[PDB]
RNA sequence: GAUCCUCGGCGCACAGUGAGGUUACUCUCGCUCUACCUGCAAAGGUGGCGGUCGCGUGCCUCGUCUCGCGGCUGUAUAGA
């Protein structure tokens, strides 16, 4: 279960085909893609869940069906959303799509009819759902929540399996592959945590390095980190994080500190760095994609020795706040949800080219 | 930002937000810039908490000046949404005040003494 | 110097707290027709073109494809 996909150098990024598709909704917060006919699912603060056919890389995402929630659904076990949907994940088997958000509910819908087949409450008055991730090739779902807990589920049992404890702030983002494990990030706790579910153990990785101290040890020959916001797993032994100081860090499970750091990865604009608001490592490959609100999607390549990563290129048609990135293949198709606002309501001054919809990029070789 | 007088490390910023929550529960707080103002003008406030992302900066700019006259310590946090949501509100707040710490006395006393150190003093 | 009281007439902007509450458009690009007629436009119908089944039907290759006919029918890849 390690990195074996080396197509980073092959990618024809400079000649990528770019498109954008407007939606009549406000503020996409997440996008989830299904891969065996390929599908995408989008959720919005406007309480809309939408399904797209994305199998034809020649044409933009084709809208198939939608379901909108609303005030009607105030109780929390009703089969509809009544507060901001923050996250969406498509089940690996093609049968289910599950949503969650500020109304402290998981709602699992059938992909067939886009109808709610099960509603599973978190049962906590602070348990907002912030992020979802299925274990790959499984029905096991992991939901990171705002009450500092990660909840696990068996989706074809429609039940809650257990609860994981460790974080000391909201668990903003969570990533999982094929193993029965997951990575989470705790925002202001400035930790990433690796949960080995069957071993009942957990690794803890710490950021939040004092700049004066960093400078002090750099003189042996920058920007304050206040939150680690995003995370993505590249293989069963490595992962990447993104912070609100622009840092993209590569971590190995064996090391306490990051094995590599690219500081202010999306630049600045006395000095303020662009946050990393999106991060997706395509599983077991040497490429990952990063997003902010700086107007482009940065594609990076990891070294074959896994000790560094480097800038492959930029996808510059991606104006707006990138809230989520997914990658599908047949040819790579990058899909990214673009909003005028940050998923969680963090305040963003002047977003250039603010807009609502889905960015697509098709890359060859 | 320019109305921010000194640098607050995130550990302290989190210990402040904590201090405020316990003070909602067990003591008395004031929430909002006007109410915080009155709390300083009246000398009731023990600690004043100012957000760093106020959007016209000048809205809270008077607080450092006012707190120094009345000799009430003040501290910064990075998010106004985070301070308000600490405060027991579902909306943002630009500044807040702790009037009686209750079950946070120990926690506050450590803050008013860390902000002294990273200010000068001894 | 006025008091103040009444009335009358004529105004009703000031005292504390704190997060509750409340998809559409615009612009570009292109985007199934066509002959005819019934027809003043418009509107209607026929034709085109296609596609459809039954069937016949041309191969020193008689596979498949060619071709047409009867029924009917109108539906392209689809969006940027």
């Amino acid at each position: 279960g390690r990195v074996f996909r080396y197509f980073g150098d092959k990618l024809l990024i400079s000649e990528a085909k770019q498109s954008f598709t407007r939606v009549g909704e406000n503020n996409l917060t997440c996008i989830s893609c299904f891969q065996p006919r390929l599908f995408a699912y989008t959720v919005s603060k406007d309480l809309q869940l939408t399904k797209y056919d994305i199998t034809d890389f020649s044409k933009r995402p084709k809208k198939l069906k939608y379901a909108k929630g609303g005030a009607k659904y105030i109780p929390n076990t009703t089969e509809g959303h009544y507060d901001e949907i923050l996250t969406v994940a498509a089940s690996p088997d093609g049968k289910y799509v599950v949503t969650g958000g500020r109304d402290r509910k998981l709602i699992v819908w059938s992909t067939e009819s886009l109808s709610p087949v099960k509603v599973i409450p978190t049962k906590d008055r602070r348990g907002e759902v912030l992020s979802l991730a299925f274990r790959k090739n499984s029905d096991q779902l992991y939901a990171s929540c705002a009450d500092f807990k990660i909840r696990t589920y068996s989706i074809n049992q429609f039940s809650q399996l257990e609860i994981l404890y460790g974080h000391h702030d909201i668990v903003e983002d969570i990533s999982a592959l094929a193993m029965e494990r997951c990575v989470t990030v705790g925002a202001r706790d400035r930790t990433a945590m690796l949960w080995k579910i069957p071993d009942e153990t957990r690794l803890t990785f710490r950021g939040g390095d004092e700049p004066q101290k960093l400078l002090r040890r750099w003189m042996k020959e920058f920007f304050c980190e206040g939150s680690i916001d995003v995370v993505s797993m590249v293989d069963d032994f490595h992962f990447i994080t993104g912070s609100d100081n622009g840092n993209i860090c590569l971590w190995s499970l064996a090391k306490k500190k990051p094995i590599f750091t690219e500081r202010i990865a999306h630049g600045i604009l006395l000095l303020q760095p662009f946050w990393i608001t999106s991060l997706y490592a395509i599983p077991y490959s040497n490429v990952f994609i990063s997003g902010s609100w700086s107007g482009s999607l940065k594609v990076w390549k990891i070294s074959d020795n896994l000790r560094s990563f480097e800038l492959l290129g930029e996808l510059s048609g991606a104006k707006g706040v990138v809230t989520k990135i997914q990658v599908v293949e047949s040819k790579f198709r990058i899909l990214a949800s673009i909003a005028k606002e940050h998923r969680l309501g963090r305040w963003i001054a002047n977003v250039s080219g603010a807009r609502n919809g889905i960015y697509s990029a098709v890359i060859d070789q | 930002a320019s109305y921010v007088k000194f640098e607050v490390p995130q550990d302290l910023a989190d210990k402040v937000l904590e201090a405020v929550r316990k003070a909602k529960e067990s003591g008395k707080i004031k929430k909002g810039t006007n109410e915080t103002t009155k709390a300083v003008e009246r000398g009731q406030a023990k600690l004043v908490i100012i957000a760093e992302d106020v959007q016209p900066e000048e809205i809270v700019a008077h607080l450092p000046l006012l707190c120094d006259e009345k000799k009430i310590p003040y501290v910064y946090v990075s998010s106004k949404k985070a301070l308000g949501e600490a405060c027991g509100l579902q909306v943002a707040t630009a500044s807040a005040a702790i009037l009686e710490p209750g079950e946070a006395k120990d926690l506050v006393d450590e803050i008013i003494k860390r902000v002294n150190e990273i200010k000068g003093k001894t």
